[PDB]
RNA sequence: AAAUAUGUAAGAAGUCCUUGUUACUUAAUUGAACGUGGACAUUUGAAUGAAGAGCUUUUAGUGGGCCAUUUUUGGUAAGC
RNA sequence: GAGAACAGAAAUCUCCAGUAGAACAAAAGGGUAAAAGCCCCCUUGAUUUUGAUUUUCAGUGUGAAUACAAACCAUGAAAGU
RNA sequence: GGUUGCGGCCAUAUCUACCAGAAAGCACCGUUUCCCGUCCGAUCAACUGUAGUUAAGCUGGUAAGAGCCUGACCGAGUAGUGUAGUGGGUGACCAUACGCGAAACUCAGGUGCUGCAAUCU
């Protein structure tokens, strides 16, 4: 282009090129009435890439959003799933296993255990009387696309049933009926866990079994069926309830050498 | 005939600076405004509600109220022959906090320092400000710069 | 007609004067749920010094 | 030479112009639920004009987006129709092309003499696997020029495929 | 992006520390506002001046204006 | 701008560029781009009680706006509006 | 040092053209049974990380580049301007005295900095 239509051009934000920010979204998440002055106003933001799962809990200030807690899905083998880690029951399962670590960081797991026997409802977590209050953040989802049976859903769910407050409405889990504004708790108590997964793996048992040896490799080397994915996510939310602790991982060096081999590859000036 | 809005005489008053339209960046809805504090009024016309009136633009006036989404400031306008308190609720994306009043918080912040250095020191130390005092005595060498002699310069052949 | 001559020396002979800022100003303009809650705080901190 | 660097069929998208709202358009829509197999949707008018006869907001032509397989048959059968004998003017610069045939029961379709005889335009597009980046909606981004489709991959590609022959003027 | 002109501040109704009230607010024994009780209380935190500061009642006349500098608008231009 | 039968300077379809050169009932000005615009969905905050404030200003009215409170409602996954 | 998520300042960060990217990550990519939305599983939705790839995106590099930022014995103490004079001049307008004092330009340099959490040979 010229040389007038570069000098008139106005940027817009950084994180707006990149598209990966909502700024008419974070206006209204994120700022406060003034009259709670100091007050955090605390966010779950739920991300979803081709192969994990972010879950974070996030206040802000001027120098950047700060972090409580994290909770990705590359870490649940040590409860138990180890595949299917972009599914709805790993987002449920991340949504509890962010809540319970925030929770007992704060001191609070022991006042609001939320739901441990789990059918599928819409029920939200009650203030206890004389009491503290509940854990209350804010649902975010990006630029997701909301839509009803969405997996960021999954983590909200999943959340509120781990005990912090994230108020919400029902009309966008699966299992809910347009026309007579209904919710369906088996459909969604099947979703939780891996229902919607083990119907296709049984579908494809007798329909296609080439491509569920191909599709569903993992599960048979390591000898899984169909059956099974109903015990791994409850014998996992157990764990998650007994550890939801971060216990990081053992690091092979010490952020020098991860530094040193990447000094002589980045082209410098 | 003439007029007389709310509005009037704002074609270059409310305009955004240039390359800075669009939104309004988030460190302003993150400041925290508490009651006392010292405000500038500075509107921006992306945000017609909670707007000042053109007289309040540039004044500067001290918070008294602090709702959501929005603050009261005092001020003090000159009508006749006295001066009033008028009392004005606006959002906070027209107000930024006044730095004059900080700078002496810091000067304050620094004098009970020092006077508290020179008590236990047992000397006395002159807090109160000075203007820029006359020059003092000096020498002027003449080893490297030897006086360069000037004159007026003429006119003809400048043109 | 509209000639501000004169005006402004008439002010400034009784000089232009500030409005006495007092210490405790009023609490009508402000939040009501602040007013309310600030009326029951001093009731309480009055019923606490008089006791001690 | 290297995989997902090749020029894939994106889509095809056939149009037909009617002109006028009516029976004549049913009968245009109604070949392409049979050609296809997906209903049409048609198009809404955009302006007023009399040397044609339409005004705005009327539904006076159709088109479809079909995309799979079955594109590419479609080409081809639609191909033959024109000898697979293509010019270099109707190919674009952006790496893509179509053609206007004038009668359409050339493809392999039953005839009725009631329809109607209407022709067609076909248009293709094709675009090497890496393409999403620039329709998704998170971290968009323009694709590379070393990634671009262009006139002289698109002719070089139809040129390989398909025996065409093209007349290069 | 000037010059001139313009808003605010330059401390005692202040600064720091501690812990009391509330039906507001907080995930909360979190803050908000008001406080108690202690520390600084010398140069009380720029200059110049202050011919006293603040407040209140009540009432007269006036509500035809002109000249000059400078800027400036219609007007050809004026003691327009 | 490059392209597609009838198709033309102009009917519909597709790609690239495009900081707004468009549109926002209506005057001009300001403002606005995952919107304040274009399409779609649900709705009636165009509601109740009465007050404080800004503007014209005598700090009176009328008119129009601003920000909260106590209620009831909508919308949305929610923040929020 | 590299990458991701959330971000702050919002062009030193943009635009144009060529090159390199080990590790992991991200991404592209694969599949439509279900929830879901499409003229079309293209976008959005869901499933698997399984079949393949760094080609692009992304990041880092380079450039007589445009643009942007920064600073000047640059322009320039220029233009303009406040105050004064029984100063000049037919007037336009000008000079002087006490003061304030630019800009476009010209020159030189630069071309994203950074916060929280996690992770990487």
């Amino acid at each position: 282009k010229s040389s007038a239509y570069s000098s008139r051009f106005q940027t817009p934000f950084r994180r707006r090129r990149e598209g990966k920010t909502d700024y008419y979204q974070r206006k209204r998440l994120v700022t406060q009435h003034k009259a709670k002055y100091n007050t955090p106003k605390y966010r779950l933001v739920v991300r979803f890439t081709n192969k994990d799962i972010i879950c974070q809990i996030i206040s802000s200030t001027i120098t950047g959003d700060v972090v409580l807690a994290a909770a990705y899905s590359h870490e649940l083998p040590r409860y138990g799933i180890t595949h299917g880690l972009t599914n709805w029951a790993a987002a449920y399962a991340t949504g509890l296993l962010i809540a319970r670590r925030t929770l007992q960081k704060l001191g609070l797991d022991e006042t609001y255990k939320g739901v441990e026997e789990v059918e599928g409802e819409y029920e939200l977590t009650e203030a206890v009387e004389d009491g503290p209050r509940p854990f209350k953040v804010f649902l975010d989802i990006g630029l997701q696309r909301t839509t009803t049976g969405a997996r960021v859903f999954g983590a909200l769910k999943g959340a509120s049933d781990g005990g912090l407050y994230v108020p919400h409405s029902e009309n966008r889990f699966p299992g809910w009926d347009f026309e007579t504004e209904e919710i369906d708790p088996e459909l969604l108590r099947s979703y939780i866990f891996g229902g919607h997964v083990s119907q296709y793996m049984e579908e494809l048992a007798d329909d296609d079994e080439e491509r569920f040896s191909e599709l569903f490799k993992g599960y048979l080397a390591d000898d899984i069926d169909a059956d099974s994915l109903e015990d791994i996510y409850t014998s996992a939310h157990e764990a998650i309830r007994a550890d939801p602790a971060f216990k990081p991982t053992e690091k092979k060096f010490t952020k020098e050498q991860y530094a040193a081999e990447s000094k002589k590859y980045r082209q410098t000036k | 005939g003439k007029s007389h809005g709310y509005r009037s005489r704002t074609r270059y008053m409310f305009q955004r600076d240039f390359r800075k339209h669009g939104a309004v960046h988030l460190s302003t809805y993150l400041k925290v405004y508490k009651v006392g504090d010292i405000v500038d009024i500075k509107a921006n016309g992306s945000i017609q509600k909670g707007m000042p009136h053109k007289f309040y633009q540039g004044k500067t006036g001290v918070v008294y109220n602090v709702t959501k989404s929005s603050v009261g400031v005092i001020i003090n306008k000159m009508v006749g022959n006295r001066y009033l308190e008028k009392r004005l609720n606006l959002r906070v994306e027209h107000i930024k906090h006044s730095k004059c009043r900080q700078e002496f918080l810091e000067r304050v912040k620094a004098n009970a320092a020092k006077r508290a250095e020179a008590k236990a020191q047992g000397v006395a130390v002159q807090l109160k400000r000075q203007p820029a005092q006359p020059r003092e005595s000096r020498i002027v060498s003449t080893e490297g710069n030897v006086p360069q002699t000037l004159a007026p310069v003429p006119y003809e052949t400048f043109i | 007609n509209h000639t501000a001559h004169n005006q402004t020396r008439k002010a400034h002979r009784n000089g232009i004067k500030k409005p006495k800022t007092y210490k405790y100003p009023s609490l009508k303009g402000v939040d009501p749920k602040f007013r309310r809650n600030h009326k029951h705080a001093l009731h309480g901190t009055a019923k606490a010094l008089a006791a001690a | 030479q290297n995989p997902m660097r090749d020029l894939k069929i994106e889509k095809l998208v056939l149009n037909i112009s009617v002109g006028e709202s009516g029976d004549r358009l049913t009968r245009a829509s109604k070949v392409l639920e049979q050609l296809s197999g997906q209903t049409p949707v048609q198009s809404k008018a955009r302006y007023t004009v009399r040397t044609f006869g339409i005004r705005r907001n009327e539904k006076i032509a159709v088109h479809v987006t079909v995309r799979g397989p079955k594109a590419e048959e479609i080409l081809e059968r639609g191909l033959k129709v024109k000898e697979y004998q293509l010019r270099d003017r109707n190919f674009s610069a952006t790496g893509n092309f179509g053609f206007g045939i004038d009668e359409h029961i050339d493809l392999g379709i039953k005839y009725d003499p009631s329809i109607g005889i209407f022709g067609m335009d076909f248009y293709v597009v094709m675009n090497r696997p890496g393409a999403r980046v620039t329709r998704r909606k998170r971290c968009k981004g323009t694709v590379g020029n070393s990634h671009k489709t262009t006139k002289e991959d698109t002719v070089s590609w139809f040129k390989q495929k398909y025996d065409a022959d093209v007349l290069d003027k």
